[PDB]
């Protein structure tokens, strides 16, 4: 049994400028099988108000998901998406290269 | 293949009712149609798979139960006259079927506001007239039920007792004996045609035999005439 | 929308017989041909869901998608081949739409007629018209108290022969609301 | 423009989490249109201009039909890992669609996996399976045998996909056949000593469908481009983007029949 790790990305909808308002995306994709957990984190937390697409369908088997988050970026802050998958011994926490 | 119970039954207005169907096809899918005169089946309710059913077109008055992968029954909780019809139990592998739709043998039901309109057959035979036997060598008899309500009779000819079906012909549809009106009773005709020469053998017996189906021994009977329950009536002619 | 197919259709034995089937104008997976005896559950014929001719022994099935249109094409035709045939067609949500039903009516050839009507008496009145061509036609008595069956054909398979029979009851009278031959026999 | 119609089924033998034992969703291009699940056991819109479209009436029969096909799933994917000696927790996959194209032609597909992997692919032209192996040789030559199903899918594929994308498209119009076009922008930086990276980055556009490319003096590069995804912004837009290490250079972006040329 061929299992695929999730490919995770981790970017902003508009380019990001410190403290103007946006939204933070972790798309999570070419995962095998469907079974995932996606958490966004602002400095090692959890954030309460996350929004995602349903898991989604690809033509090559996989799957993928959109999780997303209203927030104003700052020097100070770090954002993070952790991603738990049957092909990971532990939890992956994949930080945001802030743009 | 699908077995269906009961072929024929007569109801009185508001009682209860269950058609049973099974098949022993391992088929998935399982459908209850009506088929009434000058239109086509119309699906009263369907089950595309064990674990769920659905309306079809003509719902009302009845419902349904997929018990298991086998059987589909069809229940009228208080029948009603326009419940009258033919009801054909089917299945299929799957849903869409793009294959053979197997159907029951049919269950004739009969929804009556009062059994009292209920009544067997009056058997008679007619004897060859001897001008066809000299005319022809031949020698038909007919055979007459009249006066039967409802139309579910099945006619049979015997001779000497044994069921034949060879020079037989027996009318597809009985006829109303009183066509204005809605409660007409029925007459059915039947010939058997035999040769001069095995009509002239006084040892040969005939029979017409009409199979009638109407009230059970459940029913409650209160007139002074005898129950019309399903019964045979014949009547019977020798040769020569 | 509709499933449209003649109400009836009458040929000859061993001739050919064409029912035509018009379906409905929105969606398709595919059109069946049902047969169905008197009295009896309807049987599977064929299936087409892509143009062309499918033959299966005497019957053959044809769909044309452009047309939106089936037949059923009887060949050789027997008596046996008296029954209702039903076309149903599947629609774009999968939902099974069926057509009323032609029923075929098969006329015998009858090779010596000899049309007679006879006086049968009671083994404990009735009136016998047979042994008539397959043209002739049986009609209903405007008689209320008069009795008249539709034309029976049956087979002496040991003689191989065949007869039309109409049976009436309330005798030169009897039939005189249809068009009789003739060449009726009135036996006294 | 090229669009397409999907729908998909996923089964899942031993399921935990919370997973569902079945879903089937549906697909116009990128948007999901329909839902149906183990958990539900009804067949829902996944788009308003669905919604706004089909009355409540017209997915009755497609409930009843998905609960139908969701105890097959269950049956089959029993009987596959029964085939292939298999414990635990197993996946089987259905596709089936189809692709109206720019030029009017038209493509249809259906394809299983077992386990996320290749099982069966129908050849709607031969009529025909191609099995990858012994397992799925075995249900190839049980549904060939079946030849009415054959010529029912491959009616379906051609004929009925077509006519439901159409009809979707036109309820979609607003979203499906709209252009938003890029904002691109030529980032350049110095990053290891020496070592000049230019950047061409998209984003904002509607369709996803976008070509971005380096080129060196008008003719293409033959150094190493690095090509980010088409990413979903979460406003129904899309972003990507096209490096090159910089040893007179210029972007070309084409998106939904507009050229753009970014030179450096």
């Amino acid at each position: 049994m061929i299992q695929r790790t999730p490919k995770i990305q981790v970017y902003s909808r508009h380019p990001a400028e410190n403290g103007k308002s946006n939204f933070l995306n972790c798309y999570v994709s070419g995962f095998h099988p469907s079974d995932i957990e996606v958490d966004l984190l602002k400095n090692g937390e959890r954030i309460e108000k996350v929004e995602h697409s349903d898991l989604s369908f690809s033509k090559d088997w996989s799957f993928y998901l959109l999780y997303y988050t209203e927030f104003t970026p700052t020097e100070k802050d770090e954002y993070a998406c952790r991603v738990n998958h049957v092909t990971l011994s532990q939890p992956k926490i994949v930080k945001w290269d802030r743009d | 293949g699908v077995t269906q119970t009961p072929k024929f039954q007569v109801l009185k207005t508001g009682q209860s009712m269950t058609l049973q169907c099974a098949q022993d096809m391992n088929h998935n899918s399982m459908y209850w149609y009506r088929q009434d005169p000058g239109m086509g089946l119309r699906l009263i309710y369907y089950s595309a798979s064990e674990g769920t059913t659905d309306k079809g077109e003509v719902p009302n008055g009845y419902n349904v139960s997929r018990l298991n992968k086998r059987e589909f029954s069809l229940r009228l909780e208080s029948a009603a006259p326009s419940q009258t019809s033919v009801y054909f139990c089917a299945s299929s592998e799957t849903d869409p079927n793009t294959g053979e739709l197997f159907f029951g043998e049919g269950s004739r039901l009969t929804v009556l506001e009062d059994l009292k309109n209920v009544f067997p057959p009056e058997v008679a035979v007619f004897e060859p007239s001897e001008a066809e036997i000299s005319h022809t060598q031949k020698a038909t008899l007919v055979c007459l039920a009249t006066g039967f309500y409802p139309d579910h009779v099945e006619l049979s000819w015997w001779v000497n007792g044994k069921e034949v079906h060879s020079g037989v012909c027996t009318d597809p549809q009985p006829l109303k004996e009183q066509p204005a009106l809605n409660d007409s009773r029925y007459a059915l005709s039947s010939r058997l045609r035999v040769s001069a020469t095995f009509w002239q053998n006084p040892r040969n017996h005939f029979r017409c035999q009409v199979q009638f189906y109407g009230l059970s021994e459940n029913d409650e009977w209160t007139q002074d005439r005898a129950k019309p329950v399903t019964q045979i009536v014949s009547a019977e002619a020798w040769g020569r | 929308q509709n499933i449209d197919q003649p109400t009836e259709m009458t040929a000859t034995e061993g001739a050919i017989v064409q029912i035509n089937c018009t379906y409905q104008t929105s969606g398709f997976n595919g059109l069946f041909w049902y047969q169905q005896h008197a009295g009896e559950a309807p049987t599977f014929l064929s299936y087409n869901v892509l143009d062309g001719l499918e033959e299966k022994g005497r019957f053959s099935s044809f769909l044309s998608r452009s047309k939106g249109y089936s037949y059923l094409l009887l060949k050789e035709l027997q008596m046996k081949d008296s029954a209702s045939y039903l076309c149903a067609s599947i629609d774009s949500n999968y939902q099974l739409i069926w057509g009323a039903g032609t029923k075929l009516i098969i006329k015998p050839d009858i090779q010596n007629p000899d049309p007679a009507v006879y006086q049968l008496r009671d083994s404990k009145s009735v009136c016998l018209f047979t042994d008539f061509d397959s043209q002739t036609n049986v009609s209903q008595s405007k008689d209320s108290d008069v009795y008249i069956t539709d034309k029976c054909v049956l087979d002496m398979r040991s003689m191989d022969f065949k007869s039309n029979s109409a049976v009436a009851w309330s005798c030169a009278n009897a039939f005189n609301n249809s068009i009789i031959p003739e060449d009726t026999f009135f036996p006294s | 423009r090229t669009h397409s119609l999907r729908y998909f089924r996923l089964g899942v033998s031993d399921p935990i989490h919370g997973v569902p034992e079945f879903i089937s969703v549906g697909y116009v291009d990128s948007h999901p249109i329909t839902t149906y699940d183990s958990v539900t056991r009804q067949k829902e819109p996944r788009a308003p201009w669905m919604a706004e479209n089909l009355a409540p009436d017209h997915w009755e029969r497609y409930t009843q039909l998905l609960r139908g096909w969701q105890q097959m799933f269950k049956v089959e994917l029993k009987r596959l890992q029964r085939h292939y000696n298999h414990s635990g927790s197993h996946t089987y996959q259905r596709m089936i669609g189809c692709e109206l194209l720019e030029d009017g032609s038209t493509t249809g597909f259906l394809q299983y996996a077992y386990d996320g992997q290749d099982f069966l692919i129908f050849n709607k032209d031969t009529l025909s399976w191609l099995a990858v192996d012994n397992v799925a040789h075995t249900i190839k030559q049980a549904w060939e045998a079946n030849q009415h199903e054959l010529l029912y899918q491959k009616n379906w594929l051609e004929e009925e996909c077509i006519a439901w994308l159409k009809r979707f498209l036109e309820y979609g119009k607003d979203t499906l056949q709209r252009t938003e076009p890029p904002l691109v922008r030529v980032n350049r930086k110095e990053t290891f000593p020496g070592v000049t990276a230019l950047f061409c980055k998209a984003h904002g556009f509607y369709p996803p469908e976008i070509y971005m490319t380096w080129m060196k003096n008008g003719e293409e590069i033959v150094q190493e481009i690095d090509y980010g995804d088409i990413l979903p912004s979460g406003d129904g837009t899309y972003q990507a983007w096209a490096s090159i290490e910089l040893d007179l250079y210029s972007c070309h972006v084409e998106h939904s029949g507009v050229h753009m040329v970014l030179q450096v």
